[PDB]
Parts: structure tokens; C-alpha cells; sequence
């Protein structure tokens, strides 16, 4: 959903 | 004149950026960063003064949730610290009622809160109110006929279609009617009377899909999708338009910016943030 | 003529490179790449063969904490897969006593591990020993005189100056002095029978200072810095001397080899690794 590591 | 406000946000790691987009005449202003970056954040306008509240830091080094409110001067261009809340609150939602601050939500390690708390800016203290009825985080907020919606999320477990209302003179809440679409990240603002979801990310797939709330039907439409599918994005409502900016597609971090006309039920693209980013908070003032 | 070799590691994303540093002719070695692109992980040696553990991987779908452990033989150039840990460990800290491989603490999501378990290559199978007094994520671990030692470190909310001692006859651990400065993800190991904890991050700053504990009069003691401030260095002890590779600066990652002296208390730049990078594992044989 938010594309974070 | 009034600016659309962005600040925080994600690319690579967690931003400072704060930049404000002028509709009429499309320039970007560059102010002042954050003095901690972070994504996930939300923003307000309460009496000219922007606030980014919650969010979580997330840095090569290591992550850090954040418990923090922070104060934008646009006369002075300055941020200042205000009073923390209680816990902190990544992915949080936040609307304002009568110059008080709603933080809803978010999570905290390995906690999905359904605790709500309130600012009050006149005395800066924070006071928890009555919680949710379920856990969300990466929830959407609007406030609507001085009631606060809190739509879709994450409650730990499963991704969220369900909604539900907060009375602040009863101090309680109640489920309304579900969303058509599970919804966590998605874009939830009020437009003439409504209150619109748009895009986040319903379990397998990020969303281009918007629907709209009407109180008194109790029933949730979709109306014209966005040209680009989006989660965690930032979203206002500004001249009777709502403006999507940024997000996650499920590859790129965007940097468009797409505006809906409500008259036209059509999304046009405006301009493009100076850089893709995801996780942004967002306000007009 | 033993190699430093340098496993996974993160630049953007999780990275799958093995190459080997030969001190001797300062060449470097570009051998099989993992299967799996992780960062985080460690590495060790026992009898010859190179062992990747743990770590996180960053993929198109998500992202994963890993339980894995791999070996590579170095006569045939190829890793073959072992038996996985117990639980998932990324930013996890490894030690080697009398050929069994130590894993300890390191996170899986947002749970923060105290615990600690062992692996007998001749068996092919891990047990959990006696678990940390604190838990423990990007904790350095450095084995003396058949103890193990597990130094700073992130607990969940706090980043860590405490160390703590494990008995392995008596399977139990014991804390013992704290470090001058709090670190996570140094570089720890063990040199001329002291313990070095060498950069990592101190909650504010990635760090270039560097401390040296004696066990039998319980102090730590700083020696000269490095050159570089860096968090998520690998680290390794090759003929009487400190290598320390990669890691962050806050700006960059880092493509500089840092080398210690002991003799005359100087670090000097001996070698510049393919691409910089940060978390790999590091080990010589
Ligand atoms: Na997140
Ligand atoms: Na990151
Ligand atoms: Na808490
Ligand atoms: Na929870
Ligand atoms: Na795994
Ligand atoms: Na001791
Ligand atoms: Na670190």
C-alpha cells in the first residue's frame, strides 16, 4: 500500500 | 489566494519536503523542511497555522514511529513543536472540528490502534475520546456535518471495507454503510455535501477506483476513476475540486497530481510534484 | 591466502552480490551471486564452508524477513541451501563457537528477538538456546575465550549501549559494562583479545568513533575514529587487522574498505568495494 522498503 | 500544503512523504526513505502548490497560477513554493522527516504523517490547517501530526521515519538506519505534532507558520515560514499525543501513530487519519485536532488510528510497532484523541490548540494538550470501533490504520478521515468519518484501513489482520461515524457531543461512534471497494490507503476527503474514497490498495491490487458517500441514501457510488492508480496518496479539497497528489502504484512512486470536477465527473492531470513520493500530508490554507 | 568475502547487502533495494577481497594483491572476486538478494544478514565460516544467514529481502510483492540459511562452497563456486532458522531474522548478529553457528536476535516485521538459537552443520539443524536479557536488532556479536558476546543494538524503542555475555556450558547470559556510546548496526568483533564496536548509529548521528572493551578490567575505551562516519558496516579481522566495508554515512552509501591498525592505532583506506553499499555479511576464509 505505501510502496516502503 | 489560498495553497495546497505537502509535507513529508516517502521516496527511497522517509522526506522533510514541505512545498505548496498554487492553483491559479501553477508555480511550487519550496518552505521550510520538516525538522524530522517523515511518511505516513497527516496534515491540517486550524486558525492559518499548518499542523503534521503522527507518520514514522523510516531511514536506512532504522524505523521510528512518530508521536509528534508539529506547528507551520506561513507568515514566518517556521516550524515549532507542540504538545505529542498520547502514543505514536503511523498511517494515522486526522480531521478538525470546531479548531480541534482528531487523530485517529495508526500503528505503533506491532499495535493497530483504535484509540482517538483530540487537540485543543488554544491549550496544546491532547485528550484521548472515545475509541473506534475497530483497529485501522492507513484509515481516511473527513469530517461532515460536524461528525468525523473514519473510512477503510488495516486492522491488523484483514484489509478494510467498513466505515464508521463519530459523534463528538455523544462521544461515540457507530458503524455506518461499507464502502463497495476494501480500501486501505485510499484518499478520503468531503466534496459538496459527500465524502469521497479514492484509490489505496483493496488487498490485491492498487486502485484507480472512487466512490462517494451520500449520508442521507446511505449508499457509496462510484464515480469517474483517476487516470492513474494510487495508494497512500494525499488528497484536498480545493475551489469545489478534490486534488489526488502522489502516491504508490504498485511499481513507481508518482508525482502526478490529477483533479476531479465534480461538475464534469471527469479527472483531469494539473501538474506534477517536483518529485514522486507516497505517504504525504496535505492541507489548505 | 585467505579472502575477505562480502555477501547481500542493500543499495535501493536488497542485493544478491558475493565477491571476495584478497588483501595480499588487493584484487576482488566476483563469485555466484546468492539466490535470494538480501540485506541485513550475516556472515561466518565454519570448516571451509561460507554461510549466509538471515537478513531481508526487498522483492516487486513485498517485502520479507528472512529464516534462511545458505552455504557456499568456495571449491565449487555454487550456495546450497541449509536448514532455516526457527523464526525470521533480519539485522541479525552471528557468532561461531567450536564450529557451531550462533544467530541472535535480529527483528521479523515489527517483533523485536531475544531470542537466540544454534546450528550444527554436522546435524543440519538449529536449536534454540537460552534467550538475551534484552532484545536485541542490529546487535554486534563477537565470540572470547568460548563466550559470546552480543553488543548495542535496537530493543523496539530504544537504541542500545548495553552489552551482555552467554555461557555456553551453563547456557545462560550475564550483562556486562555498557558502551560509552549507544550503537546500533556497528561493527563489532574481536582483535589482540579485545572487543572493537566500531561506527553504527546513535539515534542521532551514523557514527565514526570506535571503542574497544578488556574483559578482565571491564571498561571500554575509545581508539582513533574511522575516517568515515557509517552505519550497517560489515566488519571483519584479517591478519591483525580491522577491515570495516560499506555502509551509510547519512547521505551515501559508502563504497569505502577502512583498514585498523592496532600496532600504531590508525585507519587507513585500502580498497573501494565494486558499488557502495550497506548490511552485507562479511567473512574470511
Ligand atoms: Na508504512
Ligand atoms: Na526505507
Ligand atoms: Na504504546
Ligand atoms: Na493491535
Ligand atoms: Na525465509
Ligand atoms: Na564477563
Ligand atoms: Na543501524
Amino acid at each position: 500500500e505505501t510502496g516502503e522498503l | 489566494g489560498r495553497l495546497i500544503y505537502t509535507a513529508g512523504g516517502y521516496f527511497r526513505q522517509s522526506l522533510s519536503y514541505l512545498e505548496a502548490y498554487n492553483p491559479s497560477d501553477g508555480t511550487w513554493l519550496r518552505l521550510a523542511d520538516l525538522q524530522v522527516p517523515r511518511s505516513g504523517l497527516a496534515g491540517c490547517v486550524v486558525g492559518g497555522l499548518l499542523y503534521a501530526v503522527g507518520g514514522r521515519n523510516n531511514s536506512p538506519d532504522g524505523n521510528t514511529d512518530s508521536s509528534a505534532l508539529d506547528c507551520y507558520n506561513p507568515m514566518t515560514n517556521q516550524w515549532s513543536p507542540c504538545a505529542p499525543m498520547s502514543v505514536p501513530r503511523n498511517r494515522i487519519g486526522v480531521g478538525v472540528i470546531d479548531g480541534h485536532i482528531y487523530a485517529v488510528g495508526g500503528s505503533h510497532g506491532c499495535i493497530h490502534h483504535n484509540s482517538v484523541e483530540r487537540y485543543e490548540p488554544e491549550r496544546d494538550e491532547w485528550h484521548l475520546v472515545a475509541p473506534m470501533l475497530t483497529r485501522r490504520i492507513g484509515v481516511g478521515v473527513a469530517v461532515l456535518n460536524r461528525l468525523l468519518y473514519a473510512v477503510g484501513g488495516f486492522d491488523g489482520t484483514n484489509r478494510l471495507n467498513s466505515a464508521e461515524c463519530y459523534y463528538p457531543e455523544r462521544n461515540e461512534w457507530r458503524m455506518i454503510t461499507a464502502m463497495n471497494t476494501i480500501r486501505s490507503g485510499a484518499g478520503v476527503c468531503v466534496l459538496h455535501n459527500c465524502i469521497y474514497a479514492a484509490g489505496g490498495y483493496d488487498g490485491q491490487d492498487q486502485l484507480n477506483s472512487v466512490e462517494r458517500y451520500d449520508v442521507e441514501t446511505e449508499t457509496w457510488t462510484f464515480v469517474a476513476p483517476m487516470k492513474h492508480r494510487r495508494s497512500a496518496l494525499g488528497i484536498t479539497v480545493h475551489q469545489g475540486r478534490i486534488y489526488v497528489l502522489g502516491g504508490y502504484d504498485g511499481h513507481t512512486f508518482l508525482d502526478s497530481v490529477e483533479c476531479y470536477d465534480p461538475d464534469t465527473d471527469t479527472w483531469s492531470e494539473v501538474t506534477r510534484m517536483t518529485s514522486g513520493r507516497s505517504g504525504v500530508g496535505v492541507a489548505v490554507t
